[PDB]
């Protein structure tokens, strides 16, 4: 038997500059190299990427965010490399003190730097979001990626922006650090009385769901690649034996049915619902509900 | 309070969503049938959805689903019991007949095309610029059956051009004809290709294609289905 | 009833055990020998779960809980009311799960397809057995296993997690977390990409995989492919669960102090353990 987890032989032809449609071809790189390494798992072609006004704005803005943080990490290190590498996970750029509430008056050394790095992240992410809608629109494709992406943006916006403003201070926001953002998470749950009693946390867990769905789905398309089932779009337009036997495993095992297109509707919604529910759970935490244990005792 | 409102509102949205999701996975294979092909009494709890229509690229028509459903081919089976729920025995050669693990679907007898309207799969001899870039080149290698007997040799690789992957092995049989073997169903080894699913005598049985440079969606199913079916039906001739 | 294309697939054979004896369907469900086993172990388990709920005094499903033996019993058996039922249910639960996976292997053989799905499933059977069998046995007692109850299994997670400080610091937990988060990213993208080609701008003809691969490339400079994305999803989720069982097998067995302190190995490395400044010193 052969399992199809790694390719057996690799073929290569001329680099693929891609479909044109309404794209502005003046914004595509040279094809990068070819990774024979990657070629065993997937495609071996790096590039071309598309970079235009929004792409630079995003990329530039996102490096600015990244550096503002890392600068601070050198200030904390005393500009010593040995220290920098030692305490890397321990450094942290924290939001303004509670005193400064929602103003932008905080000293650079006390969360003025946080506010700068936040602003840059705010530009970079929202730029990148508009990038995903426009890359699809130029190819005539539906904007399912931009809308699904909007779900993760939702949680991030609640965590660092929407809930801080609803609470009345930037200090409620997530810091920029490896171990420090971990402790904010533990802390948050303690203050609101065990997030385990937040019913939106619990659903967001159930959807995180996606491990099961993508385990099953990936397992299946591999199990039916002997009939070229990985070719899902033309199996949608003209059902073949791959789609028929993949429906029947589902149906014979546990009783309900999945179409080739249908299971991707299952897939996009399983995933988007993680962060969609989770954002609601955080948004309500501290704004409406002070103690989730106490809340679960009355349901009101 | 306001959080309790949020959570009932959600569970309602979710119920509507499950219903939506559920009816979307009914666009194929429904309405349910009885074993004799007539429409089953109990069709399940949800109704069929309003038909959506795909527009196939390249002027290849459309597809409205759900649509009328026929197998568009003869099924050589017969009941083994007098009540629903039991297996259906092949009345002929199940691989020759195309039932069971050897089933094929009557797809369009057309090749899948790439986004530029060209055949998606071409023999590498006729796909310019393509070559084996890593791994063992199977061309030249002899092909071996599950009875440990030589059935032919690889004379070409059939390649997906837009996705740049191997899809088939053009195996030259002993009479001079070729067949395609799914790439997913062979083991390329250092001195041979090995096919566990077919014994050597069933290689000439593999369905053949019409145009030597192109393979249609039908021919693809008939070949992949045949090769897969041997896993069950060629078992009387196999060791390990 | 039958799916309109389904009759041609319901041929005899492929069974692992028992030949044509249990080779049949009940409605849409395939039975097999292992269908029967599953239903056996399930029926048994449910019976004992309902029994346990009698000795406990409550029929409310939000309070039924089956608890492992006290730590005092170590690894021996315990009285049904004071730990025996968890011991039996756990045997049945395992029965039902392993029969479920074997039953899927039979379904795979009839259909002529790969065994990727029961293989993937077994990684989840693995995690469960880590929590209820491998970790307890290695720790010397079944009391270290989680209880079968809806909210009481969540109290186990808090108390087990918090025995080691903030569990976040478990290095294997960290990796496991990552694969879980990335799997979801990966799923959201695949789901969106297929559907955005199948359902393009209104009135436009169906996109092709070519459009799919162009989109990813335009967006991030690299596209993993249509086979690759399925290889990647199977791989992300299996690793996620793999490092989960790994983060729990080491906890309480080889590492039993607070997880935050495990990280001192890095800070105390001799070439910098003593440079002043930073956070440490
Ligand atoms: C916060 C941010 C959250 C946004 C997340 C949305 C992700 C889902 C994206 C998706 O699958 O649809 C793409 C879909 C269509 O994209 P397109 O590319 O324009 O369409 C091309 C094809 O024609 C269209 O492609 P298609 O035809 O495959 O999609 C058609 C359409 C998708 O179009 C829709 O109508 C999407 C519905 C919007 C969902 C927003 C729900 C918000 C959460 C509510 C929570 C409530 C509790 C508080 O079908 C549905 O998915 C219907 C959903 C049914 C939901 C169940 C309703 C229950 C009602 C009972 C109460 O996007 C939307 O229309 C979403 C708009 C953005 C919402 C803000
Ligand atoms: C995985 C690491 C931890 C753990 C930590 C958590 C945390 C933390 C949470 C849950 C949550 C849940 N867990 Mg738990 N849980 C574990 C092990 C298990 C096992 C098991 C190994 O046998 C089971 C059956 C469950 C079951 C459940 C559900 C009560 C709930 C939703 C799960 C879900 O959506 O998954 C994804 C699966 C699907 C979407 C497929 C559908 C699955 C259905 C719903 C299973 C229902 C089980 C039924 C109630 C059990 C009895 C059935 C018997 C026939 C009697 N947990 C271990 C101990 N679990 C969440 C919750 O809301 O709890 C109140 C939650 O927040
Ligand atoms: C001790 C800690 C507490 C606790 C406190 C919290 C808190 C606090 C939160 C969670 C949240 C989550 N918790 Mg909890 N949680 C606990 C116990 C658990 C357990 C468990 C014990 O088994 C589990 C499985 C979970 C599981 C989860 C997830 C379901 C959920 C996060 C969804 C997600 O994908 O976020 C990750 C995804 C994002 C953050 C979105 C990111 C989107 C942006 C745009 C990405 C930008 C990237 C940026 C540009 C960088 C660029 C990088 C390079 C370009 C590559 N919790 C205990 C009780 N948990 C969250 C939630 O939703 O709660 C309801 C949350 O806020
Ligand atoms: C969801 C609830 C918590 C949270 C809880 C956790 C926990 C718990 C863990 C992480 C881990 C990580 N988190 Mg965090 N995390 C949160 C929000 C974020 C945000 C953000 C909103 O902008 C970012 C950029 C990160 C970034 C990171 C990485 C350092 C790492 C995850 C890998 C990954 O998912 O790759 C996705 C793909 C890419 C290409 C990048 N977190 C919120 C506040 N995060 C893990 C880690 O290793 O920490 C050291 C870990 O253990
Ligand atoms: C106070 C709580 C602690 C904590 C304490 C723990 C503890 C303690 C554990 C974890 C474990 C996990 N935690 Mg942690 N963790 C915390 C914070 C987090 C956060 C977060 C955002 O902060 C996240 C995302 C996670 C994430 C995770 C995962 C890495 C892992 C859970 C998945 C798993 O094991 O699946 C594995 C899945 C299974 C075991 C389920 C198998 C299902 C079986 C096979 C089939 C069941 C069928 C069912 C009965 C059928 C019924 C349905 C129908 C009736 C037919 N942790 C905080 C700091 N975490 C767990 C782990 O790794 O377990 C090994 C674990 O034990
Ligand atoms: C539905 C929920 C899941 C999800 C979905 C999702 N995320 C997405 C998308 C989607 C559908 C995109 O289309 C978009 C993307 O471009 O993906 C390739 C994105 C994306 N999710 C990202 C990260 C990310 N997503 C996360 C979460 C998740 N995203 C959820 C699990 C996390 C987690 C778990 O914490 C991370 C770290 C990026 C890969 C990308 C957003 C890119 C972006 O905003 O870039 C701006 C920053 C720069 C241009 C410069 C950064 C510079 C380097 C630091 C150097
Ligand atoms: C390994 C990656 C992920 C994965 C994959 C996966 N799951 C799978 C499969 C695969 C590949 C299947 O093919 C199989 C399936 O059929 O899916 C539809 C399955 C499946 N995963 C399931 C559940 C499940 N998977 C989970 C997780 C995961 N599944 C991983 C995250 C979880 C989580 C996250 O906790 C759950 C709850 C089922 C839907 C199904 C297996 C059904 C099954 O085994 O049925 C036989 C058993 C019964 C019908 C009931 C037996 C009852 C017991 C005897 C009594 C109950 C004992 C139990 C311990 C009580 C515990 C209750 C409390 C904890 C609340
Ligand atoms: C030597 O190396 C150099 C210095 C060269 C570069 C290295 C840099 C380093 C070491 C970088 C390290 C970065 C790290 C560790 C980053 C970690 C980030 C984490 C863990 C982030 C987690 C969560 C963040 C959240 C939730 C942020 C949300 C933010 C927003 C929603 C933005 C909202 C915007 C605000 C509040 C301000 C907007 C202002 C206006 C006026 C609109
Ligand atoms: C995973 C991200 C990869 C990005 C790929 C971008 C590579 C483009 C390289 C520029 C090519 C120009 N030149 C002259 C070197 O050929
Ligand atoms: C994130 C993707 C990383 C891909 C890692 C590359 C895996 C190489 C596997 C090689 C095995 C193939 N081989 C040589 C045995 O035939
Ligand atoms: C898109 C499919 C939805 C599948 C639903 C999964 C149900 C899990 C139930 C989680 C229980 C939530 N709650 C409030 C009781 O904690
Ligand atoms: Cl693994
Ligand atoms: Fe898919």
């Amino acid at each position: 038997e052969y399992q199809n987890i790694f390719s057996q032989v690799q073929v290569r032809g001329p680099a693929d500059l891609g479909m044109t449609e309404d794209v502005n071809l003046a914004n595509r790189s040279g094809v990068g190299p070819f990774s024979t390494l990657l070629g065993w798992f997937g495609n071996a072609q790096l590039g071309p990427i598309y970079l235009g006004s929004l792409g630079v704005l995003s990329l530039f803005s996102g490096l600015m965010w990244f550096f503002t943080i890392g600068i601070w990490f050198w200030y904390q290190a005393g500009w010593n490399p040995a220290v920098f590498l030692r305490d890397l996970f321990f450094f942290s750029l924290e939001p303004p003190a509670p005193e400064y509430g929602l103003s932008f008056a905080a000293p650079l050394k006390e969360g003025g730097l946080w506010l700068i790095a936040s602003f840059f992240m705010f530009v970079a992410v929202w730029s990148w979001w508009g990038r995903t809608y426009l890359r699809a629109q130029a190819l005539g494709m539906g904007k399912h990626t931009a809308w699904a992406f909007l779900s993760a943006i939702w949680l991030w916006m609640v965590l660092g922006f929407i809930r801080p403003i609803l609470m009345g201070s930037w200090s409620e926001a997530v810091p920029y650090g490896i171990f420090s953002h971990l402790d904010w998470t533990n802390n948050f749950s303690l203050v609101h009385g065990n997030l385990f009693y937040n019913p939106f946390h619990g659903l967001s867990i159930a959807f995180l769901g996606s491990a099961l769905l993508f385990a099953m789905h990936g397992a299946t398309i591999l199990a039916v690649s002997r009939f070229g089932g990985e070719r899902e779009l033309e199996q949608i337009a003209d059902r073949g034996t791959a789609a028929e036997r993949a429906a029947l495993f589902v149906r014979w095992t546990m009783g309900f049915n999945a179409t080739m297109e249908g299971i991707h509707r299952w897939a996009i919604w399983m995933a988007v619902l993680v962060t969609l529910t989770g954002g609601i759970g955080i948004l309500l935490s501290g704004t409406v509900v002070d103690n989730w244990y106490v809340w679960g005792q009355n349901h009101g | 309070d306001l959080a309790s409102l949020a959570i009932y509102s959600f569970w309602i949205f979710l119920a509507g969503l499950i219903y939506y999701l559920q009816t979307e996975n009914m666009r194929e294979g429904y309405p349910l049938e009885n074993e004799d092909g007539t429409p089953a009494a109990n069709q399940g709890p949800f109704p069929l959805p309003k038909p959506k229509t795909f527009i196939l690229p390249h002027g290849r028509g459309t597809l409205t689903v759900p649509g009328p459903e026929s197998e568009d081919r003869p099924i050589a089976l017969a009941r083994t019991a007098v009540s629903e729920g039991f297996p259906h025995a092949p009345t002929g050669d199940p691989m020759k007949d195309g039932v069971g693990p050897a089933s094929w679907v009557a797809r369009r007898d057309l090749p899948e095309l790439d986004g530029h309207g060209h055949n998606k799969i071409k023999p590498m001899k006729a796909a310019a610029g393509f070559h084996v870039s890593a791994g063992k080149n199977p061309i030249g290698l002899p092909v071996r059956g599950c009875d440990l007997e030589i059935a032919g040799k690889v004379v070409d690789i059939w390649v997906d051009i837009p996705e740049q992957m191997a899809r088939f092995l053009e195996v030259e049989l002993k009479d001079g004809s070729t067949r395609l073997l799914p790439m997913q169903m062979v083991k390329v080894q250092s001195n041979r290709v090995h096919v566990n699913a077919l014994s050597s005598d069933l290689f000439a049985g593999i369905p053949t294609i019409k145009s030597p440079t192109e393979v249609t969606l039908l021919e693809e199913d008939k070949i992949c289905g045949y090769v897969a079916g041997g896993l069950m039906y060629a078992a009387p001739k196999r060791k390990s | 009833a039958l799916l309109s294309f389904e009759r041609k697939y319901r041929v005899p054979g492929g069974t692992l055990v028992g030949g044509n004896l249990f080779d049949f369907w009940v409605g849409p469900f395939y039975v097999g020998f292992f269908g029967v086993a599953t239903f056996f172990f399930a029926a048994l388990g449910i019976i004992l779960i309902a029994w346990s709920a009698v000795l406990q005094g409550t029929w409310n499903p939000q309070l039924i809980s089956v608890y492992p033996p006290a730590l005092e019993y170590g690894l021996g058996g315990a009285p049904l009311a004071k730990g025996g039922l968890w011991q039996i249910i756990t045997i049945c639960a395992t029965g039902a799960f392993v029969s479920w996976a074997l039953r899927e292997v039979e379904i795979c053989r009839k259909l002529g397809i790969g065994y990727h799905i029961p293989f993937a499933f077994a990684f989840a059977i693995l995690a469960y057995l880590t929590l209820v069998l491998f970790r307890p046995v290695m720790m010397g007692a079944w009391g270290y296993a989680f209880p079968y109850g809806i909210w009481t299994h969540l109290d186990w997670v808090s108390n087990t997690g918090y025995t080691y400080g903030n569990f976040h610091y478990n290095p294997a937990h960290m990796i496991a977390i990552s694969f879980f988060f990335t799997n979801a990213l990966a799923l959201a993208l695949h789901g969106a990409l297929v559907l955005s080609a199948a359902n393009p701008e209104k009135g436009k003809e169906m996109r092709t995989p070519d459009h799919e691969d162009t989109f990813f490339r335009d967006l991030v400079g690299y596209s993993i492919g249509t086979l690759g994305i399925h290889r990647l999803g199977l791989l992300l989720s299996l690793s996620a669960v793999f490092f989960s069982a790994l983060c729990m097998i080491i906890t309480g067995t080889i590492w039993f102090d607070q997880w935050v302190d495990w990280w001192q190995w890095w800070v105390k490395l001799p070439w910098w353990a003593n440079i002043p400044g930073g956070i440490n010193g």
